[PDB]
């Protein structure tokens, strides 16, 4: 009464394969494979690139976010500042900047 | 009947694994198909102008 | 000269040799002291003395009790001499530099090993599957983490760490069996519940309409045998219960259930970097083991991610080792052999050494 | 909250205003059996591709307005009536292109606010400048662009179409005369990685040529998506040696050296200095290693002993130029600046050109 | 079990093992090309064929659907979704509209011509498989022919507007073209005397006279360029879909031309396809035409016959199984 | 354009360097009441047809001239002396016998240039090797072919007469003995055409006719001409049997793997490995499905216990011979390898020993 | 030494696999130069002497000077550090500690065998060395057979399959009879 009850309940092959306990590859298949997989970790790691490498690729950034948040906010100041401070058309004509009067014409 | 042709003739069909093995349905792209005819060719090039006497 | 790897989890150590495909010895990481024994020998007597966690979310807190399974790995389970044997440490995500310097000091002065390495463990489980970029996520007994990991480096803006794992969703499965009406209150019983758990639960695909099949039929349903005897009927408590992960919400927490954790990791990360994290997402840990999830984990991050990006979930059956796996294979690699800390380096530089030479 | 589109040859960037970075990056193509950018690629079998924005202005306004659509829709999830939007423009982009660009932001998609930025200006904004050089290199087009006070100085403009994409198919062929063969579309896109990756700027290029002449030491090794593995050597330099010596790809054209240099000398001789003490590198095409000093190196050569040069390429500089316009459209002073769509009802396409400079 | 044909024109319907669909009706515009794009409408379309055109309950039936070549895997989803979930069938399954169409003549394999109302497919199949990397697809069909008839009636100064006239002139279609077998000869013989000139007799009872515009009507099956299309013609398109396919069953193609489809029905087709394929092919190549009386309906009576079959029995899609997998279940099930 | 001809003993395999396919394969017969090919068979009626090729060598110069012209003038279409020329020959090719063929090339057929391969070699080229061991069966001949570096090693080359067409003509016995007459030429086509179709081998013989005898299973149903239905059973795996056991039809000689594996064994014993792990299979009597298998099994029985085996059998290798002139004949380093006009005209016949190895 | 050198080119063999990869480098592409400044100087001249290897992992490497380098260590053990002699030298001081009468015919019949002598070249090369070394009007031949890597096990095979060699054998009763020391008496 209880064995009917422990054969309702049985798992798929694939379901045993799944909890690694049915091997899905012979042994001499599984040394292969780490064989491989070492001599694949072995190239990679070979050329593996180093932090500065890594910093100027923008992948892991070395400031602060605290840091990167006073850049960004002394930037936006001095920009703001500059730009209310932009010379008018005429003042960069008169410095000969601007070489052609078509240039910046319609502003 | 004719339905009987049919039948057996619906009966007998293989698997598309079986087409494939056969090259009737193909298993890549004809991009595919040429990488690998390029493959071919360089690797061929090379062993080639290797190749002792 | 054989090297030896230690995976020192919240709830597991997973002990053995470099080369070994899988760990010689699994045990408890439990230190009783009467009211010295360790692991398993120290749950038989738990009755008898009290219990103490030396590693807690994966970070070490007690450092006697610390000592003392290290000593039972070596003499007890591995039966070996620490002099002879160089030895790879894993340790967890984030992991303050105190805590590792003292890794440092007490392997080598303590237990006076020729060499020494700690990596961390996320990225152990991204090299056993013989990569080297990719995204982890590691979930054990006692924390669940994301860690990008480029080229071997893992990516510290990136990593999330949740406090939900494999003995929380124990608890569930004990709270949510009990509302059904099965007492689940005792500590013998708990430990039942978890045999139900690593024999029973799975994470469905769909939550949803999974309920809606659990509700239809009684085709979901299974039966287990209590050691009284007693036959109980388990229903959609077989994938309620994992299903935390997801849906943290179930025991009261705010958190972003993996998936939504995994996505934030990924976007925390630099773009161009991105699409190799989507395409190497490896799973690791014994809170992994649950049929299905790797595909539902695949659905959600599909739906997550931009439409055309190509996901890849790898979940291989061993992963719930993996991690010791990955030292086993980094440990046994021949190039790997200048990379060990050796005794009279730290000599020379102190704990410091592990810092510009562990990274 | 603002948007910013910048609408690249080869990529699509957009996001919105104060983010550090473009939340939604895809390449800009429009495909016909409508599908737009990654999607239209994997469908790209399926059918015909075509690339509205070629050597960075815009061609097929149809085809402009599927990417628009899917920008403003799919990618963001917002609805465009919502947002005052931000886009960029190539230099030297015509008139009554801007005009039909300003015209369908307007009476197609309805925004309230709108505004027209130069690429390269938006790049030097980046880096909290008003004033310098841009060298802005991106897939299809590159341009040497002088600014003073937030002017681009249009006469002294250099446009070169010389970009990433003649540099990836340059690689492709200087690797299948190595053997390994790169013709398909797949491996195009594998040609790009392995560019982008692997490849670096040479300091002296005669020196690592006979660096790689004598050893094995500069090669190094790419993984296939199949797990085979190639081996890429001086490709890793000659590749983008191409910018500065066009001469690579049978191009008679100056270097971009040579063209930030002539550029340099176009402007008035009282803001040369100016220049010269504030070159800023943007696009995908200067984020290769090396680039940076030896565009250092090539530019002391050019200039007079004395003068001052500073070459400024930040980590970022891929996306500098989004980044610039995501700074602009969130600075208060800039709330004016925008075009309103009353506005645009009143001055028609034509207001445009007052508004945006 | 029931026949569904989902036409982009004519939705043909039925019950399994008779000789005619019981319904024929006009889907009314939800399919476009052969591909399902309103699904609210095509759900309609399904309820109108099961409650008012059959008077069947849905749940007591088997249900085949037809699809179109080249049918996207999410379409084809979509329907047994539908299907399983909104009509509650026991059993359904979907095969390609070709692959009937050459069933119902009793081949396996063959090159199906299946030409309908609103679009033209070229279909190697071998085995029952459609080979998806050898199919054509035309976007010139029937309705296209209505059009260009009202165009080159309005030549001969008749005046067809309205859709109503429309419907009359596609009527006229019907009944009074075919395909030339020379059309150079044809048009000359046309212009040489009144023997080609057929007479129609409108509702109104007006009598209208019709010369060479009988064939060259369907002359743009052959010709696209009637219309302004840059496509190849029908013939060369099946000569196209017959080389990309494998060498060896080529033969086995070129032999095995079945036609389906209403637009196929004009007399002569056969004749000149035999004659173009002949001047493609190489000149040994064995070449048959198979172009029954039924053909306009020939997609569903092969459907019919399919869903007919013992051995089909075990294919049907269970609605357990479809419980158990979703919409991924037709893909592995029906091919 | 360069051509490629595949002259097998019952078909002429013929295209274009180049391509992924032949352009015209065709039986390999002339009719004399002039009719060649496949107008032959349909002529073959009216007149009697002889096979100008058997077991792979040529033995009849005019009819094989015949062969070649229609190739060139009504198959494909094009003018010879247009056209570099590369034709197939078999292993062990006597030496007149490619002189022959090389004379007839460029002095009937004024060909600008010419080359011979042997055939396996080609097959073995066409996976992209130039070591390994080739198993090329035909409609003719089967061969084991040995090579290294290109070069076939003549020595270890075993040869058996025993092909596709002694396999019809088993298949026409054997479905007699079940009761179905096919004696005529055309009920021979049929046979052909059910062993291609029907026809396949057993992993294991005796478990295979077990059963075959316990059930239905196995049993297959083939519609003739006429209508009429006839069921097959252990006949499908009878007929290719034979290749391993050639006693069927009453020879001496080993089996197909027992010739691979004494092949094998006659080459220097270094070498042998890379012998063990470069099986390739070709011609179209390796095509009946489990035939790979079924050699693992047969080699991996015969080799010792740690050899490493490999049965290389891509779907295509029905015609893998001509692929493999078709990608030699494209590659830009042969083409000095051509025997040209001018130096023919120097040697004469001997220059194709000098020139083809 | 070979895997010494290719590392010094700046290709990276330090693993085992790659030890093996090296060692069928310098089974397939090596060889012995008849005039090592000679051959140093066409290697430095033009690309005539490098050849490629394609090794499993697909990758691609081009070998030179290593070619003759490598085997050259042979007749200069000097390349690993070595103070000993060459092989020619060797050869001949061997030579010189026999008894003059059979000189002559030890000049004569020089046999190669071993793997380490399958370099091509190697043969030429020893003969112009021993004839650099031997009396001017000496007779010199140096016999190096394609079967040479395995001649010793071919000699075994012979000499065991010889009729007369029947009575050579040590058979299980001598054995038993004297042990160990009959070897002695019986194998020489
Ligand atoms: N088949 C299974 N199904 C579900 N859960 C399982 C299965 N096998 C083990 N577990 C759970 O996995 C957990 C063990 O995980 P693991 O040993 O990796 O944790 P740890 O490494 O000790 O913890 P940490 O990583 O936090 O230090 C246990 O809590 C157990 O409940
Ligand atoms: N790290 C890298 N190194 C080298 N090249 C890169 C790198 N990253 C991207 N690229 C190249 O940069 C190009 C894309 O640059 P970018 O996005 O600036 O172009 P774009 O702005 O779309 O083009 P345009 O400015 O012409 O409209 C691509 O062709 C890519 O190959
Ligand atoms: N005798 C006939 N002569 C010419 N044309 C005809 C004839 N009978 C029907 N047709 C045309 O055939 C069309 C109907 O064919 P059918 O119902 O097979 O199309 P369908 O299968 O609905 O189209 P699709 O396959 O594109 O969905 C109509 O447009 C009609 O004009
Ligand atoms: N699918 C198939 N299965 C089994 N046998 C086949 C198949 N297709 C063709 N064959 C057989 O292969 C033979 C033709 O093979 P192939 O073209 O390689 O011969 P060949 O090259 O003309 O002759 P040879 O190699 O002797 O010169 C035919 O006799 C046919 O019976
Ligand atoms: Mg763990
Ligand atoms: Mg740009
Ligand atoms: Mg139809
Ligand atoms: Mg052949």
């Amino acid at each position: 009464d209880s064995l009917a009850i422990k054969l309702s309940n049985r798992p798929s092959k694939r379901e045993l394969e799944e909890k690694n306990i049915l091997p899905r590859q012979t042994d001499e298949e599984r040394l292969e494979l780490r064989q491989q997989i070492g001599t694949k970790l072995t190239r990679r790691l070979s050329q593996r690139p180093t932090a500065e490498e890594l910093e100027q690729r923008n992948i892991l950034k070395p400031r602060n976010e605290q840091e990167e948040q006073e850049e960004k906010r002394e930037i936006k100041r001095r920009l703001t500042r500059k730009l209310s401070q932009r010379p008018t058309v005429e003042e960069l004509r008169e410095r000969k900047i601007l070489i052609r009067f078509s240039d910046y014409v319609e502003v | 009947c004719r339905k009987d042709s049919l039948a057996i003739k619906l009966s007998n069909r293989p698997s598309k694994r079986e087409l494939e093995e056969k090259n009737i349905l193909p298993r890549q792209t004809d991009e595919e198909r040429l990488e690998l005819r390029q493959q071919i060719g360089t690797k061929l090039t090379r062993r080639l102008s290797q190749r002792p006497t | 000269t054989t090297a030896l790897v230690c995976d020192n989890g919240s709830g597991l150590v997973k002990a053995g040799f470099a080369g070994d495909d899988a760990p010689r010895a699994v045990f408890p990481s439990i230190v009783g002291r009467p009211r010295s024994y360790v692991g398993d020998e120290a749950q038989s007597k738990r009755g008898i003395l009290t219990l103490k966690y030396p590693i807690e979310h994966g970070i070490i807190t007690n450092w006697d009790d610390m000592e003392k399974i290290w000593h039972h790995t070596f003499y007890n389970e591995l039966r070996v001499a620490p002099e002879e044997h160089p030895t790879l440490l894993t340790e967890a995500p984030l992991n303050p530099k105190a805590n590792r310097e003292k890794m440092t000091q007490i392997m080598f002065e303590t237990f006076n090993v020729p060499a020494m390495y700690v990596a961390i463990q996320a990225v152990l489980s991204l090299y056993a599957s013989g990569r080297t970029t990719g995204i982890v996520l590691d979930s054990g007994d006692g924390v669940t983490h994301n860690v990008p990991i480029y080229e071997g480096y893992a990516l510290p803006h990136a990593i999330m760490r949740l406090d939900l794992a494999g003995r929380d969703l124990t608890d569930y499965l004990m709270k949510i069996l009990t509302e059904r009406g099965y007492s689940f209150v005792t500590t013998a019983e708990r430990e039942i519940v978890r045999d139900i758990k690593e024999k029973l639960c799975y994470v469905a695909l769909d939550f949803e309409n999974e309920m809606a099949t659990a509700a239809s039929s009684s085709s979901l349903e299974k039966s287990y045998e209590l050691p009284d005897g007693q036959v109980i009927t388990i229903g959609n408590e077989r994938f309620r219960c994992p299903e935390t992960l997801f849906q943290p919400s179930f025991i009261g927490m705010e958190s972003a259930g993996i998936h939504e954790t995994t996505y934030n990791s990924i976007m925390k990360c630099d773009i161009d970097i991105r699409k190799d994290l989507y395409a190497n997402n490896v799973m690791s840990g014994g809170t992994t083991m649950y049929p299905g999830i790797a595909d539902r984990m695949q659905k959600e991050i599909t739906a997550l991610a931009p439409s055309t990006m190509k996901i890849k979930i790898i979940a291989p059956p061993e992963r719930k080792y993996s991690v010791w796996i990955g030292g086993s294979i980094l440990a046994s690699l021949s190039t790997f052999q200048q990379m060990w800390i050796t005794k009279q380096e730290y000599d020379e530089a102190g704990p410091s050494i592990v810092h510009r030479k562990c990274f």
